């Protein structure tokens, strides 16, 4: 019951995994919204391609280190794969 | 020094002489006279140290100061300890008032101070009639006083008099031909005063002096008054006055035997009906020029009476003790109207006889008339609605019904009474506002309680929607308490002052169904006090939550749903979460928190000390104000 | 199912359809002529919040939807001072 | 002070206590007076003997007089010995649910309402954290009670 987070260079994707599930069920459900195919999307988290079959445990994050005030920054890659362009979010003005 | 002030008092409250030589020499000059000329302050009533010596009447430790010293009489003091102190009264007016002749004449040998005026213009011969000594009297009376000084009120020194048991010193006021109609602030001219505490001796010591028969503002004259007081033996004093005519005759036994129907100190119904019989007796004795009873109307308080036109009906109810005193009720109120001052209290004491004889709807309907006739006067009855309140209480303790549209009336009086409350706080600035701030919160938890009695009472769904009507309007004109509680803020502190009779047995606060129908009449459900606590801020600072856990948790959960933030922050800085101090109002507190944006970053900025200032809505200004 | 809300900047956040409805505001501007009903996107063109304080209010959709009822004890949701003071503001327009 | 405690002799308590009486004199059934005064419900004895600490022990079947107290579906006894800073949250949840449970069978306090509000009670500080969390330790059902399973959830409850 872990909620994650898909960072593209401007979307921004949040949905629900479950602890005792795989990487299959949210790339189906990553699949069903943004109509790309398994094999085109990839999860680049942490600079890094994880799998496309395997445990959380090497993908790099746990439903303890997720939380939902601070969810993953999992990166998204697309064939066009593309290069990582995400911009931080807007700095607030005036910084006390 | 205050010390040194405090040593001379003690020495002359003995009346040793020489201790007090010793206390008051081998000094300067300036703190010598200031020893002699200032009070002290014992027991929370400051008082001259020469007051004591007369009051102990300890004449020669002052007869020889003033030989001594140069001390004077004009120090400001109290006038008496018997439920007054006020101060304002010169040193010589208490001597006269403490009973001591020996005191009087050597203060008036060194600097005389008998025509002393303070802010009542009260001279010394006032506290000389008062005290009731001839001696003292007679001889402020040679020292060059006038004895027609009149107060703001008028207050003559031959009323004091009149109206005390001292016969003996208005026998010789009027010697010296004083005023004998001296009008006063309700028109009375010293003779209603006289025949008020059954004085045979002095009222006719004024009937020589031929005061005369005024009638006064209240439409009351002096033979009523002594019939009014159930004083008999002045009653036919003032009937040899030579001017009585018939109208006022007859009406004199009437008033009599109705004032001797219903009185507390004088109660004897086998009066009641001989001087009932009598007046009767004297209308119908002649058959011509006939006076008639004049007919009020039908009135629902007093059964269904309609007064005694015949020496007939009298006699069937002769031994009935109810009849006579139902009977005497409607001709003491046609013949005093409804606004004298004392209409009423006759109706208060049968009211609470009939109370303590297991009957009340007939109180509940004289205490209705009586409470509807002082409010149409414009008199203080936040005691009567409490007497409504402890009627109600021993009506549901006895598992008596209690009647709707009875309760309803008495709930609207007790608004138009808070209305008129509120009106005098903000009229009266200085003159009598603490007096009115302590009735004003007496009457509204007299309104408290009577919730509490609708809330125990099963009524019928129109009676409990016009009930509900009448305290909407009483919370949407919000009505606040020293501190700043609420209607909402009283029915849920568990330190809310509660009556210390059985109003405590069946009005118990906090109460579940009196703040639950505050909040569906319409409630300021987020109201803060002086303090700035909530109505939350006070369910959880609740000492006993298990033992009434059915209470505590109907509160919070009626609380919270009614729209109160369960976030929100008082002048110390401290969340209703943080003021539970137990360990199961916490729990329900945080089971009904809903959670919040709004309250999550406001708090956060509340915490980091941010700047809000012109920086958010002005709405929102206040919304950051508490959370 | 899912709603495309984006920030003054053109930042783009994409969540779920019922975590954006527990606020009043998202669920005001949805119905009416901003329908759409496309079935895509659902999107709302915020003039004023910055990308931060989007971020931050989605967040708070998420942590939302995970603790609604979840027993007493709720886990914090901190908040930066310099986020503060902004998303006050957001919260208060979008009533959440 | 036991035989004076089961009646509303407090002030004989009281005069007892402040001569140096018994602190923790057990008796027959093991009662240490609070066993013998939670059964009375005088509020005021229980206040003395917790300021003069007549401290906590079971009795000769094995009941904590908060147990007592609770049995006898007296609230204010039980609140006052739940206020003791040593009863801890498991002693604390069994008295309030066995305080609701005698409050459902009773000649004399019989109250649903009160029943359904202190279990819930109950169970709420049972299920308020997640973490060091308290199980029931639900028996088997009994033929005898239907065949009911207890309440392991806020929600059937």
């Amino acid at each position: 019951d872990v909620f994650l987070m898909i960072r593209r260079h401007k979307t921004t994707i949040f949905t629900d995994a479950k602890e005792s599930s795989t990487v299959f069920e949210l790339k189906r459900i990553v699949e069903g919204i943004l109509k790309r195919p398994p094999d085109e999307q990839r999860l680049y988290k942490d600079d890094q391609l994880l799998d496309d079959g395997k445990t959380l445990g090497e993908c790099g994050f746990t439903s303890q280190t997720a939380r939902p005030q601070a969810p993953a920054t999992v990166g998204l890659a697309f064939r066009a794969f593309e290069a990582l362009c995400i911009e931080p979010f807007s700095s607030p003005p005036e910084l006390p | 020094m205050e010390g040194l002030a405090g040593y001379v008092y003690k020495a002359a409250s003995e009346g040793k002489v020489l201790t007090l030589a010793a206390l008051l020499l081998n000094r300067s000059e300036s703190d010598i006279r200031y020893l002699l000329g200032y009070v002290s302050q014992q027991g929370g009533q400051r008082s001259t140290p020469l007051i004591i010596a007369a009051r102990n009447g300890h004449a020669k430790v002052v007869r020889l100061l003033l030989e001594h010293y140069r001390v004077q009489t004009q120090q400001t003091g109290t006038v008496r300890f018997d439920g007054y102190v006020i101060d304002g009264a010169t040193a010589l007016w208490c001597a006269a008032g403490a009973g001591h002749f020996e005191v009087v004449k050597l203060l008036v040998s060194h600097g005389a101070n008998v025509n002393h005026t303070t802010v009542t213009n009260s001279t010394p011969l006032r506290a000389a009639c008062f005290d009731g000594r001839l001696d003292i009297v007679k001889y402020l009376v040679e020292n060059n006083a006038n004895i027609s000084i009149a107060n703001k009120y008028d207050n003559t020194c031959l009323m004091i008099a009149a109206y005390k048991g001292h016969t003996d010193v208005v026998r010789y006021l009027l010697e010296q031909r004083a005023d004998p109609n001296a009008k006063a602030h309700c028109g009375a001219t010293a003779l209603h005063f006289a025949a008020e505490a059954g004085h045979i001796d002095i009222v006719k010591e004024l009937i020589k002096w031929r005061a005369a028969i005024v009638v006064n503002g209240h439409g009351m004259t002096p033979l009523k008054v002594a019939a009014e007081s159930c004083k008999a033996d002045v009653v036919e004093l003032l009937l040899s006055h030579a001017d009585c005519d018939r109208r006022s005759r007859i009406e004199a036994l009437e008033l009599l035997g109705a004032s001797f129907a219903n009185d507390r100190e004088n109660y004897d119904i086998i009066k009641t009906y001989h001087y009932l019989y009598l007046a009767m007796l004297e209308r119908f004795q002649d058959g011509d020029n006939i006076l008639e009873k004049e007919v009020l109307p039908p009135i629902h308080a007093y059964g269904n009476r309609t007064e005694c036109r015949n020496p007939q009906e009298l006699e069937s109810i002769r031994q009935d003790r109810d009849a006579l005193h139902m009977e005497g009720l409607i001709v003491r109120e046609r013949i005093l109207g409804a606004d004298n001052i004392d209409v009423s209290h006759p109706i208060i004491y049968r009211g609470a006889v009939y109370a303590d004889n297991m009957e009340f709807e007939q109180c509940i309907k004289l205490w209705l008339h009586a409470l509807h006739l002082r409010q149409k006067g414009n008199r203080n009855t936040h005691k009567d609605l409490l007497r409504f309140a402890q009627v109600f209480s021993q009506m549901i303790h006895l598992n008596e019904t209690v009647k709707a549209p009875d309760i309803e009336c008495v709930l609207r009086c007790s608004v138009l009474e808070i209305e008129q409350s509120m009106n005098r706080v903000k009229n009266i600035s200085d003159a009598d506002v603490h007096n009115a701030m302590d009735n004003y919160e007496c009457n509204l938890y007299t309104f408290l309680y009577l919730v509490c009695i609708s809330t125990k009472t099963q009524c019928s769904e129109e009676d409990q929607c016009k009930i509900n009507k009448q305290i909407y309007n009483l919370i949407h004109l919000d009505p606040r308490t020293r501190e700043g509680f609420t209607l909402l803020h009283l029915a849920v502190n568990s330190n809310t002052p509660v009556d210390d009779f059985h109003t405590n047995d069946v009005c118990s606060f906090p109460n579940a169904l009196v703040t639950k129908l505050l909040l569906d009449c319409g409630a300021e459900v987020n109201a803060v006090d002086n303090e700035g606590n909530s109505a939350l801020h006070i369910i959880v600072q609740y000492n006993r939550p298990i033992s009434d856990f059915l209470t505590l948790h109907s509160i919070i959960i009626s609380l919270v749903e009614a729209g109160a933030h369960t976030d929100m922050t008082n002048k110390q800085n401290k969340t209703p979460l943080d003021k539970s101090t137990t360990g199961v109002s916490e729990i329900l507190l945080k089971t009904q928190m809903k959670m919040s944006l709004k309250c999550l970053a406001a708090r956060a900025v509340r915490a980091n000390d941010i700047n809000y200032q012109d920086q958010i809505p002005r709405t929102l200004e206040e919304f950051v104000g508490f959370h | 199912m899912y709603v495309k809300l984006i920030s003054s900047d053109g930042h783009e956040f994409i969540v779920k359809r019922e975590h954006a409805l527990t606020s009043g505001t998202i669920k005001a501007m949805l119905s009416g002529p901003g329908q759409f009903a496309e079935n895509e996107t659902n999107e709302v063109n915020f003039r004023e919040i910055p990308s931060h304080v989007l971020s931050k209010v989605c967040m708070y959709f998420t942590y939302k939807v995970r603790y609604t009822n979840s027993s007493t004890e709720i886990p914090e949701f901190p908040i930066a001072p310099e986020i503060a003071l902004e998303l006050l503001m957001a919260a208060n327009f979008l009533d959440c």
